[PDB]
Order: C-alpha cells, then structure tokens, then sequence
C-alpha cells in the first residue's frame, strides 16, 4: 500500500485549533479475510474433515 | 511476403506446460472425531466402597 501526502503531512502535528492533526498522528494497518469451510456432524460430534 | 497483419486468427493460445514455481505439500491435519472428548455425563455411575 501506499500512503497519500495529507496523511504524511498529518502524521507530524502542528495544525491550528480544531484541526484534528494538532497532535502527532499514528497509524496501524488491518487486514480481515474471509474464507470457506467444511464442518461435519455426526453421531452428536462436530469436527473439522479438513481443517 | 505473404505476411497480412490483419487477420485477427490469435491461433488457441499456448499451454502451461509446468509452473516456475514449484507448489508445496503441506501435511494434513484433521480435527475432532466421532469420540472427540465431549461431555455427555449420562450415567455418573455409583462406585460401592468395598471396604
């Protein structure tokens, strides 16, 4: 990924009153997937074919 | 020459005959079982004290 200029410029405070940036801004990248599987169920038992 | 550019024949293409990057065998690991530790406590038995 690649930042953009507002955010650098953001990430070192120094901004008026009531701007938001006043302070040094940190940031924490997240990335979330989401994915398939197989759950079987038998003779009152629950577990993962393939896990 | 014989040589038109014009004709858009792009032939069928060109097989895959192997990958550069070989794909590696990860080893299978399964999940919980018809007696996979589940709590049922039908019984609770009765242990008479022999002495």
């Amino acid at each position: 990924v690649t930042m953009s200029p507002e955010s650098v410029v953001a990430a070192a405070g120094g901004g008026n009153n009531n701007s938001g940036y006043n302070e040094p801004q940190r940031f924490a990248l997240v990335v979330i997937a989401v994915n398939h599987n197989v759950i079987r169920i038998m003779n009152g038992s629950m577990g993962f074919p393939i896990l | 020459g014989a040589n038109p550019f014009r004709p858009p024949l792009a032939h069928q293409g060109l097989s895959k005959a192997h990958v550069v990057k070989t794909a590696v065998s990860v080893a299978n690991r399964s999940a919980g079982a018809e007696p996979f530790v589940t709590r049922n406590d039908p019984r609770a038995l009765a242990m008479e004290l022999a002495n």
